[PDB]
RNA sequence: AACCAGAAAGCCACGGCUAACUACGUGCCAGCAGCCGCGGUAAUACGUAGGUGGCAAGCGUUGUCCGGAUUUAUUGGGCGUAAAGCGAGCGCAGGCGGUUUCUUAAGUCUGAUGUGAAAGCCCCCGGCUCAACCGGGGAGGGUCAUUGGAAACUGGGAGAC
RNA sequence: AGUUGGUGAGGUAACGGCUCACCAAGGCCACGAUGCAUAGCCGACCUGAGAGGGUGAUCGGCCACACUGGGACUGAGACA
């Protein structure tokens, strides 16, 4: 435009989103307030274990458990390795990334990290899956 | 409205050299005048003269191409146009194609080149380019 | 960590002797690994430059957070080509004069020299490999216990001595004469493709 | 209440001072309104740089140097000048 | 007495008031970003003891001492009477 | 114009893409070839062809690049001056540079500024990133290098004034 | 000064982007992935094994800010059919203006002075066995304030076409 | 609606609607008043070819608060 135009005009700009708003809390004590928090993790109880059907054109029964944030917001989760400890009622760590097979989740938990126990098998990558080393 | 002349002046000489011939026609003034001196000093235009009735006119410029027919003059452009005038300080003054080209400035005491400025610390407006 | 590696697997992949100057050449000729003798697909672009740079680590045994800082120093010189500066400050590191003075016949033992005390400049005592060895100054030997049989065997190895270095046998004192330069320090392998691969860092 | 002091400036262990005139409310390695030359206390015998000037100014005009500035400025004859070409006038 | 005020020259908005005007100064300034010459300005008030001037009209002023809440400016002359 | 060819050459396949064709039944398909030439001396061309196979493909296009050859002026191993070509969406800009410091430039301006002999350089693709158009806009942008000598007998002055 | 090679290496990854490959195991289940996408009987993509590559007292994952983004285009983008000329006029305010003489000097360039704390980034020099670090000395930053010049350009005044 | 200006008085380290009595109807706003919402400000740090963009933790300067809200005394200096 011309050069007069964006004198009287403000030429602005398209201020980007988050991809887990979750962990950026919108506070609640004592009196339910406004965000600054954006931590790397929260925490929160399991409420419900199960597993669910993903999206075509792939096939499984990924295992998924939905969880209640401390900061009171809800949110359904995955959990990564082969097989788990997660019942109902069981306090759990939460770490961000998306997973895109399936539609709904964008949280994840961390294996080991907390009273989820670590993946007890697994002896190339156990960095994650929180896995400690077999000194035999 | 005609509302921007040396601008006007510019395109004409970019269009009458794009299709190559050789005359060219402006009505004249003050400043046209000069940069089409300063343009001929530089071997740039081949040369100019100076016709009058009662008014405005008339610069005539005969253009200058190279012996195997390639053009001397290779573009033009303005640069403090209306609107958006644009000065340059002693220690900002411009410098075309690392010396191959030209740009002119109305310094406080006239129209000069660019070397011409900075071997006399003087800033002023620029107004066009030329290479 | 310094180093492990059994010192053919470093010169048997890039292909370079490093630093023998007479490979160990019998099955050398291919890379390391199960997959060494049978080729394989083109080497990428990328995969030149980190070739060249791998190449010109080892040969001195240096960290990655160090080769980083000894390039960005040199960065500032002001005079000649980036690549031939850094080489050269590459060169003016201790062991190497050690090495280049022929106290020893591997970068490594001239690490435990220069690093169990062994020698000095100037006369005091130092032992930190990585000091910046100045021009002129007069590296001594801290002539207590220079009585070591490898000590004077590599000594009597006075093979050759590049023109910038002047060092007698007696008393086994060495210097440096000038500042060194490409054609005669270390051909060949490149300049250009490191300093490329400091801008896609 | 102007009185002119040292001001600590070293890291760990090695200190370092520089006398720098400035008011007795501020902190110890606060504000000031100038430096007046340094003074290394290490590698004794304690080196010591002055202007000789400003502080033939700044007691004119009346300051109170502390003890330890004191010192170093007796053994640089620049209270020996003052005391001279004031108590004459 | 060593130095001077801030003088400043301008044309005359309204006198309704008692020896009181209302000066109007008036620049131009560049755009942070661009190189336009906008122009804005501003609203002084003075103190002229007669009433002298009228609308419409340039005068020139100088900066006093607190005058009154929000009046601190002192008329000089009127450089250009108009009618 | 036209160049002959009695000096060393210098090839590089910078990419291949099978490409097919429908026909009542299936799909045939065809490897086209992207080859650039040079001397790393100051000569540069490129060609291309197609083929059933791939190395006869690239026999074609390298048979076909060595009848474009362009100049390439230089003065101690860095472009003149500054310079822009622009060839249907290959927006390509050059600028000289300091004594060795390294070129940088993309993937397929590379080859071609290097085959030509270049040493240090600078360069910043801008919209176009297919491996054939870049390479025709580098070249037009190549096309357009002036020179000092040339332009000294062109205008009327000599060099050396013209500073 | 004495004694001992003796007490002292893990982590991520290897289909393409990207550097580094083959067995055995499971068979659209288990599972993996930043994006393309892999997994239904001979999987370099899933799991273990053995090799290889990158870093190394560290290594990976998450969260956040700038980059690559010329994807808010002043430097530096566009509007026939891809998102985009208001349905068209009249017009206060505003933005921009024909040619020439004299004038003034707001905008413009330029000179002197004050001033822009110290510590920082940078330049030179110096001290701890080198390095961080520490020390001395210099520049940089104003759209600032005062004061002196020039008169081409834009603006203000008296003119002529 | 003490709002804006004036005459007069009182008051303060000190000018002044700072406060009082009387008089006249002014003042600011599209060059963003009023309102709503977020934040202590600066030397600086991070990134960037550069223009810029984003942060104001360690160190220095200033401002403001002392369980929440009022008030003043002693004093050169506090509403501590």
């Amino acid at each position: 435009p011309t050069i007069n135009q964006l004198v009287r005009k403000p030429r602005k700009s398209k201020v980007e989103k988050s991809d887990s708003p979750a962990l950026n809390k919108g506070y609640n004590s004592f009196k339910k307030t406004q965000t600054n928090v954006n931590s790397p993790q929260k925490r929160g109880v399991c409420t419900r274990v199960g597993t669910m059907t993903p999206k075509k054109p792939n096939s499984a029964l990924r295992k998924y458990a939905r969880v209640r944030l401390s900061n009171l917001i809800e949110v359904t989760a995955y959990i990564p390795g082969i097989g788990h400890n997660l019942q109902e009622h069981s306090v759990v760590l939460l770490r961000g990334g998306r997973v895109k097979d399936l539609p709904g989740v964008r949280y994840h938990i961390v294996r080991g990290a907390l009273d989820t126990a670590g993946v007890n098998d697994r002896k190339q990558s156990r960095s994650k899956y929180g896995t400690k080393r077999p000194k035999a | 409205v005609m509302t921007d002349p040396i601008a006007d002046f510019l395109t004409r000489i970019r269009n009458a050299n794009m299709v190559k011939h050789e005359t060219l026609e402006v009505p004249a003034s003050k400043i046209k005048r000069d940069i089409a001196e300063i343009l001929k000093r530089e071997g740039f235009i081949r040369d100019v003269e100076y016709i009058e009735d009662d008014k405005q006119g008339v610069i005539r410029v005969f253009l200058k191409y190279g012996k195997n027919e390639e053009r001397v003059i290779t573009n033009l452009k303005r640069i403090s146009k209306p609107g958006l005038r644009a000065y340059v300080k002693a220690d900002e003054v411009p410098k075309v194609l690392n010396g191959l080209g030209i740009a002119i400035i109305s310094t406080s005491e006239g129209v000069i080149t660019d070397k011409e400025a900075r071997a006399k610390n003087i800033g002023g407006e620029v107004i066009a380019y030329v290479w | 960590s310094r180093y492990t590696g059994p010192s053919w697997k470093v010169s048997r992949r890039l292909g370079i002797s490093l630093s023998g100057t007479g490979k160990e050449l019998a099955r050398r000729p291919y890379k390391p690994g199960q997959h060494g003798p049978n080729s394989r697909g083109k080497v990428s672009e990328y995969g030149m430059q980190l070739t060249e740079k791998q190449k010109l680590r080892h040969m001195y045994g240096m960290n990655e957070r160090q080769f980083r800082t000894l390039f960005i120093k040199a960065s500032k010189i002001k005079e000649g080509k980036h690549g031939v500066n850094f080489m050269v400050l590459l060169e003016q590191r201790l062991d190497n004069v050690v090495y280049r003075l022929g106290l020893a016949t591997t970068r490594r033992q001239a690490r435990q020299l220069v690093n169990h005390g062994h020698i000095t400049v100037d006369g005091k005592r130092v032992d930190i490999p990585s000091y910046h060895v100045e021009v002129g100054q007069v590296i001594g030997v801290r002539e207590k216990s220079q009585n070591i049989s490898t000590i004077k065997e590599a000594v009597e190895a006075t093979v050759g001595r590049p023109a910038f270095v002047s060092f007698d046998t007696e008393k086994l004192e060495g210097s440096f004469t000038r500042l060194p330069e490409r054609d005669e320090l270390y051909p060949e392998i490149d300049e250009a493709l490191v300093v490329e691969y400091y801008n896609q860092k | 209440a102007v009185k002119i002091r040292l001001k600590r400036m070293g890291s760990k262990k090695s200190p370092f001072y520089r006398i720098v005139v400035a008011d007795s409310r501020s902190p110890r390695d606060g504000r000031f309104i100038e430096t007046v030359g340094t003074y290394n206390p290490l590698k004794d015998p304690a080196e010591v740089v002055l202007k000789e000037d400003l502080v033939l100014d700044w007691l004119s005009k009346g300051a109170q140097p502390s003890d330890t500035v004191r010192n170093i400025l007796s053994k640089e004859g620049v209270m020996k000048k003052h005391h001279e070409a004031k108590n004459v006038k | 007495e060593r130095n001077q005020r801030k003088v400043y020259q301008g044309r005359v908005v309204s006198d309704k008031m008692d020896k009181t005007i209302t000066v109007v100064v008036e620049t131009k300034k560049n755009h942070p970003i661009y190189g336009k010459r906008m122009k804005y300005s501003k609203k002084y008030k003075a103190h002229d003891e007669n009433n002298t001037a009228k609308v419409g009209d340039i005068v020139k002023i100088m900066e006093t001492r607190p005058l009154s809440a929000t009046k601190r400016f002192r008329l000089l002359e009127v450089v250009e009477e108009a009618v | 114009y036209i160049d002959p060819k009695h000096l060393e050459l210098e090839d590089r396949v910078v990419a291949i893409n099978r490409v097919t064709k429908v026909v009542k039944g299936g799909r045939r398909l065809r490897f086209a070839a992207l080859v650039v030439v040079g001397d790393k001396n100051g000569h540069v061309g490129f060609g291309t062809g197609k083929a059933q196979e791939v190395p006869e493909a690239i026999r074609k296009a390298i048979e076909d690049a060595k009848k474009n050859l362009v100049e390439v002026p230089m003065v101690g191993s860095t472009i003149p001056h500054e310079v822009i070509g622009v060839f249907g969406g290959g927006r390509i800009l050059m600028k000289p540079a300091v004594e060795g410091s390294g070129v940088a430039a993309g993937g397929p301006v590379r080859a071609v500024l290097e085959l030509a002999g270049v040493a240090d350089i600078t360069s910043k693709s801008l919209g176009s990133n297919t491996p054939i158009n870049v390479v025709r806009a580098t070249v037009e942008g190549l096309k357009q290098l002036k020179r000092a000598e040339e332009v000294a007998a062109l205008r009327g002055k000599s060099v050396e004034e013209i500073i």
